[PDB]
Order: C-alpha cells, then sequence, then structure tokens
RNA sequence: GACGGGGAAUCAGGGUUCGAUUCCGGAGAGGGAGCCUGAGAAACGGCUACCACAUCCAAGGAAGGCAGCAGGCGCGCAAAUUACCCACUCCCGACCCGGGGAGGUAGUGACGAAAAAUAACAAUACAGGACUCUUUCGAGGCCCUGUAAUUGGAAUGAGUCCACUUUAAAUCCUUUAACGAGGAUCCAUUGGAGGGCAAGUCUGGUGCCAGCAGCCGCGGUAAUUCCAGCUCCAAUAGCGUAUA
C-alpha cells in the first residue's frame, strides 16, 4: 500500500514493455493511394451493416 | 555553337552609345561567362573589345536561355565618361579607396573635435 | 518604410464539417482517382471552381443589355473556352453554374501526361511531372499543378535532356556501364 | 420591431442600446469589473511562483482528490490555485519553482470536478510538463 | 484598455468587431515655460529656468537627454545583427565629381501566404474480378486489380562539391562538371479511438486508488473512456492548448 493518494501510483506500478521493430509507414502521396485502394476498389458486395476496420472480436 | 540574338536594338547619339537586348542560346551548356559574349558582340558590330560592356544575365529554368543586356560605345574615353564605376572596376580600368566606412566615419568625428590645421593633423 | 509587396490570399478553404462520412468518401476517391497528395488541392481546385460560380451568378443577377454584364460575360466565357473546360457551342453565360469539378481537373498535367500516353499510370505520371522529364513547347514544367489550354494540349512532349526522349544517359545506367567496364577490364 | 415611424431612428438606437446593456456577455465584455477582478488581467498565460500543494476533493458523483498547487502570481502578486493535469506530475515541482500557468477551458470558468479552481499549469522550471512526460528534456541542474 | 481616416476579419441579404502599424493629416521628443537665428521652429541630434533622475571631479566647477539605427537593464505570455554599401530609389549642398543607419543588401525568422520530396516500374509469389463454358471441380488468367522483409533493373532529388551567373563585393535562385539511395536507416510528426465526431466491447496492470473527461459522463479486484503494446482514424511538414 504505502499510502491512498500516491502520485504516479499506477504509471510507476505499470509493467513496462518496449516497441516492436517494424518498417516504416508510406507517407505523402502513397498513403492516399493506399488508403483509397483498401477503402474503395477491393470490395465485395455483402450484405448487413459494414464491419470497421479495427472489429476484432 | 552558341548564337546570339539582338532584340530592341536602338542608338543613342546624345548618349553616343547603341543599347539592345541581347539573348544566349547555350543548350547543353552552362552559362557562358561575360567574356565570351563580349567578344562574340565585337564580331559581329566590327568593334575592338574593350568598349564593349555587358551587364545583368538571368538564366532560365530548363536550361537554353539566358536574357541580358549589352551597351556598345565609340570610344575609350567617351565610354570611360558616361559609365559605372563598378562596370570599370570589372574591366579592371578603375580602382577605388579600400577603407571601410566605420573608420571613415570616426575619423571625421575626430576632425570635428580639433579645429584648424591640425585637423588634416589628427586624421593621419 | 520598405518597398516591398505584402500582398497575399490564400487559395483553399475549410470546410465546416471535419468528419462526416459522404463528403470524406467524395474526396478520397477524388484523390485517389486523379493521383493527388492531400485534400487541400482538392480544396483548393473547388475554391477556385466557387469563386468562378459566384462570379458567374453576379453576372447573373445583373438584367441584360448592360454594357459591364456583357463585357464581363465575354470575357470570363473567353477565358473559360481558352482554359479547356467548355466548348464552342455552349457559348452561353447560364452552362458556367452546370459545371463540376472533375471537369476542372480534367485540364491538369498530370492526368493530361496520364491520358495522352506517355506514361502507364497515374502515380508515375506525376512522379514524371515532379522528375524533369517533360517539356510544354520547348520549356519543361516540373508542377503537376500546370493548368493547360485548348491550343497548348497538342505540343506536349519529352524534353530535349532526357533519357525517354533521346539524350544524355542518366545516373544508374552511366554507373551500371562503368561497372561492367570495370568488370571487364 | 415595434417602432416602425419613417422618422424614429434614435428611439430603436436608444433601446438597442439599453437592452444590450440588459446582457450577460456584453455586460461582461464592457465593464471594468469583469476585467479589473480578473486574475489574467486579459492575458492568456501567466507566470507564477508556487508555495504550497494542496489536494483538493472531488464533486458529488465521483471519488477521487485532485492535486493543485498554490501560486502567487508575479504582476499582480494575488494568490490563485492552479492545477497540475497529468498522471505523477507533482514530484517535478519544490517549493518556491516558477511555473506557466494559463487557462483552463471555459472562459473563467470551473471545469469538470474540480471545484473553485479555474487555471491549470503548462511549463514548470522553463521547462513543458509534456517533455517531463514523455522523458524528452530534464530539469536543469 | 480612444490618434482620425483611406482600410482588415467575418459575411445569403441586413449587420458585428478591430484599425499602434509603412499612404495622408495631427501631436511630442521626461513634463510644463520662455527665446535667438531664419522666409519657414516655440526646433529639443539649438539655447535657457525648475523638479525627478544622472556623468566626471584637485570639490572650485564642467558636461546631458536613443518614443533614430544596432545594442543593455527593467518589465512582462510576448517580439531580431553593437553586419556591409551609397551600386539601385530619392534628398541636400557653392554642386556631373561630396554625404546620407532615408534607403538597399545579407543574417536571425514554423506571424503568415504560394509551390512542392518521403516513390515508381517489371516478373514471381496468392486472393478475387468482368466473356461462351465446366450445375459446383482444372483452365484462356492472353484483359486485369491488389499486397508479402521475394528478386533484378531503369530514374533523380536533399547534402558534399569545381566553374559560370548575380551583386558595390558576395550570398540565395537558375545553368552546370565530378560525386551522391533497396529495409532507397537519406527511418513524418501532432492529437484520438463511448455519443456529439471519422476510428477495437484486442491483450496485460490498478481497483471510486491512480487518473481520463470542453459537455453527458468513465473508474467498486471481468475498464469499448485510466496506465502500456498491436491494429486503426483525421490533417499532413504540420498538429494540439489558452485567450480577445
Amino acid at each position: 500500500h504505502g499510502s491512498l493518494a500516491r502520485v504516479g501510483k499506477v504509471r510507476g506500478q505499470t509493467l513496462k514493455v518496449a516497441k516492436q521493430e517494424k518498417k516504416k509507414k508510406r507517407t505523402g502521396r502513397a498513403k492516399r493511394r493506399m488508403q483509397y485502394n483498401r477503402r474503395f476498389v477491393n470490395v465485395v458486395p455483402t450484405f448487413g451493416k459494414k464491419k470497421g476496420p479495427n472489429a476484432n472480436s | 555553337t552558341v548564337t546570339i540574338r539582338t532584340r530592341k536594338f536602338m542608338t543613342n547619339r546624345l548618349l553616343q552609345r547603341k543599347q539592345m537586348v541581347i539573348d544566349v542560346l547555350h543548350p547543353g551548356k552552362a552559362t557562358v561567362p561575360k567574356t565570351e559574349i563580349r567578344e562574340k558582340l565585337a564580331k559581329m558590330y566590327k568593334t575592338t573589345p574593350d568598349v564593349i560592356f555587358v551587364f545583368g544575365f538571368r538564366t532560365h529554368f530548363g536550361g537554353g536561355k539566358t536574357t541580358g543586356f549589352g551597351m556598345i560605345y565609340d570610344s575609350l574615353d567617351y565610354a570611360k565618361k558616361n559609365e559605372p564605376k563598378h562596370r570599370l572596376a570589372r574591366h579592371g580600368l578603375y580602382e577605388k579607396k579600400k577603407t571601410s566606412r566605420k573608420q571613415r566615419k570616426e575619423r571625421k568625428n575626430r576632425m570635428k573635435k580639433v579645429r584648424g590645421t591640425a585637423k588634416a593633423n589628427v586624421g593621419a | 518604410p520598405v518597398a516591398r509587396s505584402w500582398v497575399c490570399r490564400k487559395t483553399y478553404v475549410t470546410p465546416r464539417r471535419p468528419f462526416e462520412k459522404s463528403r470524406l468518401d467524395q474526396e478520397l476517391k477524388l484523390i485517389g482517382e486523379y493521383g493527388l497528395r492531400n485534400k487541400r488541392e482538392v480544396w483548393r481546385v473547388k475554391f477556385t471552381l466557387a469563386k468562378i460560380r459566384k462570379a458567374a451568378r453576379e453576372l447573373l443577377t445583373l438584367d441584360e443589355k448592360d454594357p459591364r454584364r456583357l463585357f464581363e460575360g465575354n470575357a470570363l466565357l473567353r477565358r473559360l473556352v481558352r482554359i479547356g473546360v467548355l466548348d464552342e457551342g455552349k457559348m452561353k453565360l447560364d452552362y458556367i453554374l452546370g459545371l463540376k469539378i472533375e471537369d476542372f481537373l480534367e485540364r491538369r498535367l498530370q492526368t493530361q501526361v496520364f491520358k495522352l500516353g506517355l506514361a502507364k499510370s497515374i502515380h508515375h505520371a506525376r512522379v514524371l511531372i515532379r522528375q524533369r522529364h517533360i517539356r510544354v513547347r520547348k520549356q519543361v514544367v516540373n508542377i503537376p499543378s500546370f493548368i493547360v489550354r485548348l491550343d497548348s494540349q497538342k505540343h506536349i512532349d519529352f524534353s530535349l535532356r532526357s533519357p525517354y526522349g533521346g539524350g544524355r544517359p542518366g545516373r544508374v545506367k552511366r554507373k551500371n556501364a562503368k561497372k561492367g567496364q570495370g568488370g571487364a577490364g | 420591431g415595434k417602432c416602425r415611424g419613417l422618422r424614429t431612428a434614435r428611439k430603436l438606437r436608444s433601446h438597442r442600446r439599453d437592452q444590450k446593456w440588459h446582457d450577460k456577455q456584453y455586460k461582461k465584455a464592457h465593464l471594468g469589473t469583469a476585467l479589473k477582478a480578473n486574475p489574467f488581467g486579459g492575458a492568456s498565460h501567466a507566470k507564477g511562483i508556487v508555495l504550497e500543494k494542496v489536494g483538493v476533493e472531488a464533486k458529488q458523483p465521483n471519488s477521487a482528490i485532485r492535486k493543485c498547487v498554490r501560486v502567487q502570481l508575479i504582476k499582480n502578486g494575488k494568490k490563485i490555485t492552479a492545477f497540475v493535469p497529468n498522471d505523477g506530475c507533482l514530484n517535478f515541482i519544490e517549493e518556491n519553482d516558477e511555473v506557466l500557468v494559463a487557462g483552463f477551458g471555459r472562459k473563467g470558468h470551473a471545469v469538470g470536478d474540480i471545484p473553485g479552481v479555474r487555471f491549470k499549469v503548462v511549463k514548470v522550471a522553463n521547462v513543458s510538463l509534456l517533455a517531463l512526460y514523455k522523458g524528452k528534456k530534464e530539469r536543469p541542474r
């Protein structure tokens, strides 16, 4: 415990993990090209409500 | 292989000079220096290459065109009279005093410091 | 007092709604279709067309048989025909309001190079314009937002100092030839 | 409008001025009281010196303590109460350390569940609190 | 918390706010007062009286006013080189010929405005898409569409680096030699992911504690909102906060 209202308690006690090494992301014009690509021209005519890009249920 | 064309050519009898806007064509090469331009203007005007003065050459984007001005005189002394002194210094025919403005102004205040013939003596 | 200009103005306008689906999808579709960099360029084209439409509505507000209305209408009509987004058959002031933004995006240099047949894709066309390989009437262009005229569409071609249009080979070709001559001798 | 006479502009003008004075925002912006009692005095940011660190409580429907400091100003010397925003940034603030306070969001009004605090701190020891959070800059020694 | 105006922002139409600020006019050189010269001054880079402040001093006296250009202190959230030149524009003088911190030039400069790099092509990788078909199985995949640290070739730009050009001499831009990129490590950030409002009921930790939150609200030992990683959404060399 120590005390109740300690400053920096949760962030101090939070486990420290680092980044994962990855390639750089495409920036500038090709970011918009890939966004238009994935959003419009690689779709299939599904039914019902659409699924979000972060749906991981 | 460079070519020179003329534009807005006009003469001044009251300035004893000829004025024109020259067009320089140098494709596939960097900007030509002013000495070759002067020698070519001396060639096509049948003039000695000492009264030939060119200035202000701005290069276009892409390479091949450069717009400049040329000045054509008759004789050496009539060229020397009605000329800016910096173009004469570029040709090498004039030399200006080499001192900077701060010591000139301070020396002028030192002449202000005293009075008489010693005003020239205190400025050394 | 210094002798400068102090004159400048904005060329784009930010829309009032920042996050809604349909206009975001329409702008994103236009960016993807014409290979542009960001939303500021299509907002700039929309701003220019909005100013042209506002001027056309101001001229159409004023009544017929006036000198300034006929003068400015004929001037704006002649400019809008000569820029290449109108036809001589449609030589009327009330047809300015029917224009769309894609017509203004048609006369851009990037899509004109892409549609003429000098590049594979429109992104290849943009990285050809930015690369200084072509010229418009014996003078190279580097800017992809080069609007062209009706008499200037035919004269576009490759530049002299370019390996695609005939000239000195580039750096990588000369490096590979030097590597081949080093490996051979 | 009610007065619709052809030669009536004065009654419209004076009535519009009186009913504009019978307002809240126009009454606030055009009197010397709302700027004379203002701790910032028509300023966006201000510097100050911390003297005490006091933790004030929350409102009714939520339960927490809120980390705050007592700051005296430099230009006029009055006592205000600021609010350190982030998690665990009170350890960077020591006694008699100069800070940079700013507004809190609702134009001189209490925001959220913190009672009676209208200011928050941005920079301490002439460095930003965000750089102390992210491990970018270090306090001078 | 008033220099005025020509103006600026915002704007269906009507309006609201600002205008110290380069052009015009007015006022002052700490504050009042008086005056000489001169055509024109109550001039302050002219003089004189006062107080406030202040320099040197053998103590008797002598010398001053950066709200000019740089620069220093103080102040405050808040604002730059103790640089070069009269060559460009004009002004003044006995005057083509001398002077000009007026001015011009460069440096600092993410106030702001305009343009515009951070990739593309070719083949393999493996899923679909239009055409007579094989009900549904292989296939023309020759006509495509896409991304996976698969490979190989065409390209130029930042930066280093001669020259030329520009300029009073430069520097900057442009022209231009020889150099200069495969994960092209030459590595794009800023604020968010409950609703407003584009985008996870993903995983681990705390457990009305830490904290998030402009508003509604979220945390009570299974947090779609906290603290960290992955995925992603918005603008993009830009983004967020506070104020009028």
